[PDB]
């Protein structure tokens, strides 16, 4: 419903289902690894 | 290693934080759950920042005096990734913000009246445009210096 | 239509807002006579609420050509 | 100067296009040759305060006016009481 | 204001820049409006030059 | 005053127009036409009334008398006319001189608009270093 050369549309703050989750998804990183300051790798 | 003192394998300093600091944490006896269910600094809250033992991971990390880590970072003796590992991080996941900044921006300007198409979104994120970034390799570390983005267009 | 008479045209003169960009033209002046013929256009607003001026041949230094 | 704020432009022509400003600007006065031919950018001066209500409204492309006078009566500011 | 009524569409109006002060936010692009719309977005000098529905 | 009293204009009191500076200098008043008995806005914050004789408001300053127009001309009649009292006469006939209602033609009076050399490129900052043998007292 959604082929090739952009899409549908969305609105004013669409940032505030942005801000609030997507980064929300990232303590949900800040706890799995409750924490940083360098890091392991994989 | 350098200016401050040695790790975790010994840094006395840093040995009385863990220790007074954290573990007063205690200072309420009990406070009443010697079998109840809720109140939490009993479990983790320390241990999550206390399990943390003479372990931390061992991640080398410097620490001065007061034993709180300083980070040097010159790619030496251990310490590289505490900024470059988090470094180039920084730079790839930017310029794949704003790759795509110079994207669902440079698809818009043409076929009919197009004058503010940006206060609503076209494609949400761009969600078209999207990968472009992870979808970089090379990419403008050539196309942005030759062509398009060409010295012409400068 | 045989020559060239609005199909696009910068500006130069470095007090016209949309100075040096190129935009698109209308009507330019016919006869001999006067100094402020050329009517321009382009989507960019500017300063005003409303822009779209006129600028004239003593210059539009085109440029290239 | 001793008013001197350049709203001039290019049509000077008067029509839904500018006309406030107390008193300052007894204006039309044709210059043989410019579209709705009504021209310049100012009558006797001597009057009046210091607006830019002046353009505001119908274009001077490039500056606009504002106080630039200096010298500066009294009954050039309301108050002179 | 169409779109295009009066009475004649419940095809409600999402599409199409602008109202609001009738030289209005012209087609042409500009940035102030977005404080406006937001700032004086209640005021009554415009919505209609009749009381009637203010109050409602 | 009374023992000549010429009135035109209603109003009552007022703590609003012409105070001391208005006869140690200048004066500035003015003048209507009108149909019949209406209540009006006012300069200086009051409003009173109209029907008729010079109708003849004595106002302050000018731009004060001249705003019976940016309304009062939203309120019928062509003819609103003010002119300069002095303390005594003339040489500034205000509204009087030739023509009016500023935008048509008779004659040009003043105004020029150029300087010497026009809008054009005056990247050119200030010249000659002021000096009383070339061009600039205009
Ligand atoms: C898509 C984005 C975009 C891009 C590629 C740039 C790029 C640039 N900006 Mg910039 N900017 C932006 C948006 C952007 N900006 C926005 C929205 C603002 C707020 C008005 C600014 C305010 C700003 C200022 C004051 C300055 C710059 C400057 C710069 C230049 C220096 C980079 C820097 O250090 O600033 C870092 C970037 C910012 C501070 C911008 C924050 C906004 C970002 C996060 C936009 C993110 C994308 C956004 C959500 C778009 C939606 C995506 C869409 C496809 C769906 C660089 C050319 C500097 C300059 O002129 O020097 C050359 C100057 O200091 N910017
Ligand atoms: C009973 C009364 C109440 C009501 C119903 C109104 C209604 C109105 N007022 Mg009003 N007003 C009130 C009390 C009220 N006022 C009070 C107490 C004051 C004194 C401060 C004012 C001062 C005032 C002014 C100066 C103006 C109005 C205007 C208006 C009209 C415009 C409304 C609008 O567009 O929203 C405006 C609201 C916004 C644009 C939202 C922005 C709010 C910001 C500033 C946030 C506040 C800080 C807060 C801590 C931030 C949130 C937390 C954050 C940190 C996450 C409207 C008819 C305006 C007008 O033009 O009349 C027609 C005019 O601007 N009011
Ligand atoms: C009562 C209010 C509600 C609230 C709390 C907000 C809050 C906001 N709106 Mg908003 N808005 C609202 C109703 C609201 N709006 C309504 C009813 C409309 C009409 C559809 C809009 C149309 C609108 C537009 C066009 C924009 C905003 C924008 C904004 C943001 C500007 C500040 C900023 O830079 O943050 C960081 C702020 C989140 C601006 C924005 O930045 O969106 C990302 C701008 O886009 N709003
Ligand atoms: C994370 C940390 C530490 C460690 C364990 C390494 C490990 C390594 N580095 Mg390295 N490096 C470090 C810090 C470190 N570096 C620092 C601080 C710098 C800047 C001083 C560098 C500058 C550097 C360069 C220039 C190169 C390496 C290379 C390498 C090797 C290839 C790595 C790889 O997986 O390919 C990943 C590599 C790429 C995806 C492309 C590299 C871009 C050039 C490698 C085993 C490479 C190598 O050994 O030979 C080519 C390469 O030469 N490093
Ligand atoms: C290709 C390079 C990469 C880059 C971009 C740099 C860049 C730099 N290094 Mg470096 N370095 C690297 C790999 C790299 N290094 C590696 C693999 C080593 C291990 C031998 C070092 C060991 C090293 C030392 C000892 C120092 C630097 C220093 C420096 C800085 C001078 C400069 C920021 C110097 C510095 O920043 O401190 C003054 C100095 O401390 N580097
Ligand atoms: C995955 C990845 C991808 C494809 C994107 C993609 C995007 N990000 Mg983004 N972002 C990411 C990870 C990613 N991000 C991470 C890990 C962080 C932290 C952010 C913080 C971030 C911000 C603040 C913004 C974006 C924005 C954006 C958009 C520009 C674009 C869709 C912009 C919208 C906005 O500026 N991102
Ligand atoms: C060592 C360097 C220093 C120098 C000499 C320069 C020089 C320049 N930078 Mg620059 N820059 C620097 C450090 C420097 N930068 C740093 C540290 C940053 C951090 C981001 C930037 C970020 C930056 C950005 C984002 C941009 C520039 C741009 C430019 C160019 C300006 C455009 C121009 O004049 O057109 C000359 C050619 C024509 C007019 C035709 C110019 C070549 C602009 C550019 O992209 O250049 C290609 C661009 O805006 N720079
Ligand atoms: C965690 C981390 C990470 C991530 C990162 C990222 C990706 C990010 C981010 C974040 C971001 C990316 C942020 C940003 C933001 C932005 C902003 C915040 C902006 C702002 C703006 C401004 C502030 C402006 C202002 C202004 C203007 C507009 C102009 C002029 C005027 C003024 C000044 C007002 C990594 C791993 C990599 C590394 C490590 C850490
Ligand atoms: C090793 C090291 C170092 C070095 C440094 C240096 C030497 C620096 C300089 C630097 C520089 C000298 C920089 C500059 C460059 C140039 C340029 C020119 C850049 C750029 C750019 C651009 C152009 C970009 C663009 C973009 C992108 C890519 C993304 C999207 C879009 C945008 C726009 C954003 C440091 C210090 C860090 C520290 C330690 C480490
Ligand atoms: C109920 C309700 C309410 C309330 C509201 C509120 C109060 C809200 C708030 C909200 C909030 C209060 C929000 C906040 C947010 C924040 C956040 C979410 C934070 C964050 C974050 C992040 C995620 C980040 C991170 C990071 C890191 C990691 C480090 C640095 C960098 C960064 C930043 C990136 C009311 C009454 C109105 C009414 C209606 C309903
Ligand atoms: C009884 C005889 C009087 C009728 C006058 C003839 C005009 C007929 C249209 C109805 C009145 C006009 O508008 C009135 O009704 C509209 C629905 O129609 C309402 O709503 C709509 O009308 C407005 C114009 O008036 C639009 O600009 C508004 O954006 C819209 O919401 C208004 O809140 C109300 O002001
Ligand atoms: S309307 Fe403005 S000529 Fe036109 S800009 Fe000069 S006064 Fe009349
Ligand atoms: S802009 Fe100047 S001259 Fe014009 S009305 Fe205002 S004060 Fe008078």
């Amino acid at each position: 419903m959604r082929d090739f050369k952009t899409y549908l549309s969305v609105a004013p703050v669409l940032s505030t289902l942005w801000f609030g989750s997507l980064a929300g998804l990232l303590i949900e990183i800040n706890r799995f690894f409750p924490d940083a300051l360098t890091f392991p790798f994989f | 290693d350098i200016a401050g003192l040695t790790p975790c394998k010994e840094s006395k300093q840093f040995a009385k934080r863990e220790k007074q600091a954290l573990k007063k944490l205690q200072a309420s006896l009990k406070l009443y759950a010697d079998d109840s269910a809720p109140a939490l600094a009993i479990k983790a809250t320390m241990e999550k920042t206390k399990k943390r033992f003479d372990n931390y991971g061992k991640y080398g990390l410097l620490c001065g005096s007061d034993g709180l880590p300083h980070l040097i970072v010159s790619g030496d003796q251990r310490h590289w990734g505490e900024f470059i590992t988090p470094g180039i991080l920084f730079l790839y996941i930017a310029g794949w913000i704003g790759w795509v900044g110079r994207s669902y921006l440079i698809a818009i300007r043409d076929e009919k009246k197009p004058t503010q198409k940006e206060i609503i979104i076209d494609v949400p994120l761009a969600s078209s445009l999207l990968f472009r970034g992870f979808s970089w390799p090379v990419a403008a570390y050539r196309e942005l210096l030759n062509g398009e983005l060409v010295d012409n267009n400068f | 239509i045989g020559p060239k008479r609005g199909s696009k045209v910068k500006i130069l003169r470095r007090e016209s807002y949309w100075f040096k960009n190129v935009g698109s033209v209308v009507a330019v002046d016919q006869d001999p006579k006067t100094r402020y013929p050329v009517v321009v256009r382009f989507a960019k607003v500017n300063y005003a609420n409303i822009s779209t001026n006129n600028y004239a041949l003593d210059e539009v230094e085109e440029v290239a050509a | 100067m001793s008013h001197s704020v350049k709203i001039y432009d290019t049509c000077i022509g008067c029509t839904q296009c500018v006309r406030a400003c107390p008193t300052d600007v007894l204006e039309m006065i044709p210059w043989g040759g410019c579209k709705a031919k009504q021209i310049a950018s100012a009558p006797r001066t001597e009057d009046c305060v210091g607006c830019k209500r002046c353009e505001s409204a119908c274009p001077t492309d490039f500056l606009s006016v504002r106080v630039y006078l200096w010298h500066e009566t009294t009954r050039s500011m309301g108050l002179a009481y | 204001l169409v779109d295009r009524d009066p009475i004649k569409t419940s095809f409600e109006q999402w599409a199409k820049p602008g109202h609001f002060s009738r030289t209005i936010a012209k087609g042409p692009d500009t940035t102030t409006w977005i404080w406006n719309l937001h700032a004086d977005a209640h005021d009554f000098d415009s919505h209609t030059s009749d009381l009637e529905e203010i109050s409602r | 005053e009374l023992d000549p009293n010429t009135p035109s204009p209603i109003f009552a009191g007022s703590t609003g127009g012409l105070l001391r500076k208005a006869q140690v200098e200048e004066f500035y008043v003015i003048t209507w036409e009108s149909p019949k008995e209406q209540i009006f806005e006012m300069p200086t914050g009051g409003a009173a009334i109209m029907r008729e004789g010079p109708n003849l408001l004595k106002l302050a300053r000018k731009e004060q008398c001249l705003a019976l127009g940016t309304r009062l001309r939203s309120k019928y009649k062509i003819k609103y006319q003010f002119y300069r009292v002095f303390p005594s006469g003339e040489v500034q006939y205000l509204h009087p001189k030739d023509g009016v209602y500023p935008e048509k033609v008779n004659p040009g009076r003043q105004g020029v608009g150029l300087n010497m050399r026009s809008i054009g490129k005056n990247v050119s900052p200030i010249e000659v270093k002021f000096t009383g043998k070339q061009p600039y007292d205009l």
